[PDB]
């Protein structure tokens, strides 16, 4: 993994994230939503679990993005939890949780769940 | 147009 | 938030996490599961979205923990997505995703979902 | 279970659901949101898995409610997945998914996730 | 929807479900996992929210399957929450929750989350 | 005021 | 080999 | 005894 993870990944919606997997489990990078302007880049940080393991299992990892930068503040944060599978067709399959900050009455509807698959292509 | 969707 | 977030939090299962909320959205700390031994401390990193906002909304944040340290490697990672609500009775209400690294046949059952509420007490 | 499940349950938000657990896994009833008016009753149907099992495990079950009745059409449906634990303090602990019908562009944000605990009291 | 929903659907894993959408929101059918033997058919019941709506939105629905039949008892139940999109290439996009009955100590890890897309082809 | 919340 | 996966 | 549960 690690080496394999470092790089640019694209998801089916048109978002791109560039990440560096450091030697001791760290994931650091930026996530850009669209257009191709600075205004869409957000910091991301996460961790990955290096095993990794002798039977081709994927590498579990997760990262977070708080949707605040110098151009936008969306009062929310998303976490992606998934695994990295390398090889010819390497991908990161994830499920994500997007929570928005609410008042206590609306707290019951503050989190959206979804999924994303990221590829190098 | 939440930053996690397209575009924005 | 920020100031309010920095500190020790406990969840209903007996886990504790100590975190520092830095000026520009970073969350850094450790998560300890139980016993009270070094073997149960894991690094955590996340981000929080400072708004924050004039109508008492909570502060969205999220963090990740890869379950690997010098004593254990559980080949998995958990992300917590939620919001911080301060005040007399401050709490961080979250929903989490725990993904284990699997082979591609077992990938359909690689992620558990749950929820946790953390308090300062 | 079965016998134990049949009855009225209340959740921490003030919603009530009355359900009948039939001999062969069926769950049929109504869910009422608030006020105490017919306008808040919706049909629910689900299934429960009778085992049940010699080591005190809970009874898995799930049900669905489409938010349409003769007074309201919220173009959405919620499914609750959880387990029933009987005894002195019987409860049904669940995690739910609420999906609203969207256009294909907004499909990524069509599902909210949450949790609910229902008691007889 | 309704008419459009009634029929056979297949998901990317090789499972098939046959469902009848009744005039007043009901969904009734069977879910078969694999092989093509009776032993893999389970009853399913759910509801769909007919709107439906003038801007091409999908039809929200959900269903439950308790994994018990005359050949197997897996002490668990799955609920699928999603929307139906008809047309040339009709599909039902869902997110699901699979809960297994646990003892109270293992309750924190009793629910898996995933997603499935079903097509008529 | 989605039917699954309070009130409504 | 949970009934929701392949095969079983 | 996954590190996220009690004890371990």
């Amino acid at each position: 993994a690690e080496a394999g993870i470092t790089g640019t990944w694209y998801n089916q919606l048109g978002s791109t994230f560039i990440v560096t997997a450091g030697a001791d489990g760290a994931l650091t990078g930026t996530y850009e939503s669209a257009v191709g302007n600075a205004e869409s880049r957000y910091v991301l940080t996460g961790r990955y679990d290096s095993a990794p393991a002798t039977d081709g299992s994927g590498t579990a990892l997760g990262w977070t993005v708080a949707w605040k930068n110098n151009y936008r503040n969306a009062h929310s944060a998303t976490t992606w939890s998934g695994q990295y599978v390398g090889g010819a067709e390497a991908r990161i399959n994830t499920q994500w949780l997007l929570t928005s900050g609410t008042t206590e009455a609306n707290a019951w509807k503050s989190t959206l769940v979804g999924h994303d698959t990221f590829t190098k292509v | 147009c939440h930053p996690q969707g397209p575009p924005c």
